[PDB]
């Protein structure tokens, strides 16, 4: 009888550790692309410089 | 003195300019009231139309 | 019951049911007015043809658009489209059936002052709802926030949305879109000898536009290598079986859209429209904007836009800051898509108009209630 | 020997010579630049048209404006503004004959080394001054004391001023001025339904804005009267001879001086500015201050701006003491007025600024000269 996202929520509250899984895979994958972005720009400064 | 004396209020408290300003924000009302009764007669009619 | 999505674009009306993925009435918004005359006794022939069926006899039509820069021009022949699109295509009754309708912003006033007064006198529904496309093409994304360069028919406008509240002062309008690309491919296509004049004409420059044109990524060199080499050249069949050959016109007519000066306006290109609408709100909102650029419309069909998006975001933007254009490839629906997304919700039962309300208000709530 | 007055504002050059009343030279600073083809060859087709052939002959002409929000960023065209305001306008040479000019307030210096080497290098002068716009406007007004709001094109700004000490810690300045008021006036036409897309439809609308707008003395009353009756509703002529009617716009477009959220800002009205700038001074010199709101600038013309700003200010202030408004006739041209009073002074001979002392100390004896 519940909607459909509180069943969505009682199957994430079902999970063991699920919200830092949840923050272990935001901050590889937004790290991983701050890494792209960041380095060759940072390699391109000291070339300047 | 004779306003303290008729409302029946100490003349030590300010029974000069609070009264004035009680009375004009009560004769503001008046006719605010007077204004929203009337667009609500005029509302219903036309509502009624 | 189940609710009613019907975008009434510029160029084509797409309509269908909530709930569902694909439009199940995409149909242009037409009026065929014959012109010739008639020797057959027997009628059958009516006085005007709507839809696909002017689209079918088109020879021997003139044909009539009824919304003009997003601002429906002549009532009847839309009174004809939305009667079309009720009564034939879909075949619903419309006072029993909730309808999501979408509108441009900037819009005259009037002209929603007017939809709303058709829509609950002539074709009076049991409730209804008249919002931005833009807000229904980031609905369509999944995602709460960003900018949405909605170029439709008549209208490209931009709007950045933050956390599902669009920014006013900041969306911008330019009067520039598919009809004028057309106009212009039909003014260049004389340069060749290829002489289009009549409305029926102006659906098969249409087409030439659907099927064969694309965005340049570089347009000098564009220039280059078409002027230098028969490479970019392609064939077209026309319906008498002519067939022509276009080169460059294949990426003159959307670099419009990027240069507007090629048809006489003084306004800047859709890149720049959307860069001074995100410098235009505060700086702290801009990390979403650039990250989430979100295009819709029919005209963004061509297939080098996203990449000349970006190049030209990325140009003007700071270059600390990741450019990301979300094109999904159902982009044209999107606003179809978004509408059955947010018609499917039971948050959206309270936010409905309802006909009481149209009695109290007159057809002056829809200034107020919708935003 | 007869000194000239010339105040470069944001709006209008506003030049004449000194020891008058009136101004001779009133043009606006625009340079026109066409952006069609030329086809017909001769009769001087000059390639940058300035201030009023730029205004005449606006329909075919891109216009830009070389002051934008009191800062001069085009320095081509604002040399063009004063080759045109000296040779063609006062038909004068510069190198016999003093020239005052006029600054905003909290300028960066560099501005006025570069206005120092265009007036010493480019056109020589034997003499010349530059003053704050504020300063002249109080010398104008008779008084020695007393707070400046001027308003221009770009720049509202408050300087009080306390015996000819201006105060700068006490000044700030507000951006948001006639053409904000123009911007948003573009904007709100287009519920009505007319469209002002181009920089010549700028012109237009600033003479709407400058012909029918009034400050409204009390913002939600006019929404009433407004809305109730259509008695405020005034007819204008377009130059193609098309008539427009506008009704609430004539105080919706001031009422953004008063409340900058209409575009977005989130800064309060020209009365918190005012106020604001009260509190900065010392709580001796308060009482005159507000006695002596002078007011400048044709952003101040609309004719209901007093006493609406009386009745900000006394709602703002405490009522202990008595709330004046210093608003003259001609404070359009108080500016230039005042130069015309400051230069034909005994003790102004020793306060210009040579030739001698520009070779001795570069273009930057005017920051140790002038305050
Ligand atoms: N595949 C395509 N390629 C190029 N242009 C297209 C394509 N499909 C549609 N268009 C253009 O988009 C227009 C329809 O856009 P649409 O999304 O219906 O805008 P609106 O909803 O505002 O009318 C058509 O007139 C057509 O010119
Ligand atoms: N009669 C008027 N009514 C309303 N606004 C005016 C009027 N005259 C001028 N203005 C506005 O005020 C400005 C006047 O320019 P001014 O203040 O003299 O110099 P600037 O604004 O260029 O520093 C113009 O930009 C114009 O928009
Ligand atoms: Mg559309
Ligand atoms: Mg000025």
């Amino acid at each position: 009888k519940l909607a459909s996202a509180d069943h969505f929520y009682l199957l994430l509250l079902a999970i063991p550790c699920y919200q830092l899984r949840i923050e272990c895979m935001l901050l590889c994958e937004g790290a991983a692309a701050v890494l792209d972005m960041v380095r060759p720009k940072a390699q391109l400064v000291l070339a300047a410089c | 003195r004779e306003l303290a004396d008729y409302l029946c209020e100490d003349a030590q408290q300010l029974s000069l300019e609070d009264t004035f300003s009680t009375m004009k924000a009560f004769r503001d009302l008046f006719l605010r009231a007077l204004k929203e009764n009337k667009d609500r007669k005029e509302q219903a009619a036309k509502a009624e139309r | 019951t189940t609710a009613l999505v019907c975008d009434n674009g510029s160029g084509l009306v797409k309509a269908g049911f909530a709930g569902d993925d694909a439009p199940r009435a995409v149909f242009p918004s037409i009026v065929g007015r014959p012109r010739h005359q008639g020797v057959m006794v027997g009628m059958g022939q009516k006085d005007s043809y709507v839809g696909d069926e002017a689209q079918s006899k088109r020879g021997i039509l003139t044909l009539k658009y009824p919304i003009e820069h997003g601002i429906i021009t002549n009532w009847d022949d839309m009174e004809k489209i939305w009667h079309h699109t009720f009564y034939n295509e879909l075949r619903v009754a419309p006072e029993e059936h909730p309808t999501l309708l979408t509108e441009a912003p900037l819009n005259p006033k009037a002209n929603r002052e007017k939809m709303t007064q058709i829509m609950f006198e002539t074709f009076n529904v049991p409730a209804m709802y008249v919002a931005i496309q833009a807000v229904l093409s980031l609905y369509a994304s999944g995602r709460t926030t960003g900018i949405v360069l909605d170029s439709g028919d008549g209208v490209t406008h931009n709007v950045p949305i933050y956390e599902g509240y669009a920014l006013p002062h900041a969306i911008m309008r330019l009067d520039l879109a598919g009809r004028d690309l057309t106009d212009y491919l039909m003014k260049i296509l004389t340069e060749r000898g290829y002489s289009f004049v009549t409305t029926a004409e102006r659906e098969i420059v249409r087409d030439i536009k659907e099927k064969l044109c694309y965005v340049a990524l570089d347009f000098e060199n564009e220039m280059a290598t078409a002027a230098s080499s028969s490479s970019l050249e392609k064939s077209y069949e026309l319906p008498d079986g002519q067939v022509i050959t276009i080169g460059n016109e294949r990426f003159r007519c959307p670099e419009t859209l990027f240069q507007p000066s090629f048809i006489g306006m003084e306004s800047a290109g859709i890149h720049e429209t959307t860069y001074n609408s995100i410098m235009k709100c505060d700086i702290d909102i801009r990390k979403d904007l650039y990250a989430n650029n979100v295009m819709s419309g029919g005209t963004t069909m061509y297939p080098g836009i996203a990449d000349r998006m970006q190049k030209e975001i990325t140009a003007l933007a700071p270059s600390t800051m990741k450019i990301k254009i979300i094109a999904p490839p159902e982009r044209k629906y999107s606003v179809w898509i978004g509408g059955s997304i947010l018609a499917s919700l039971s948050t959206f039962q309270q936010m409905w108009i309802t006909k009481q309300e149209y009695d109290e208000a007159g057809p002056s709530i829809v200034h107020r209630k919708c935003f």
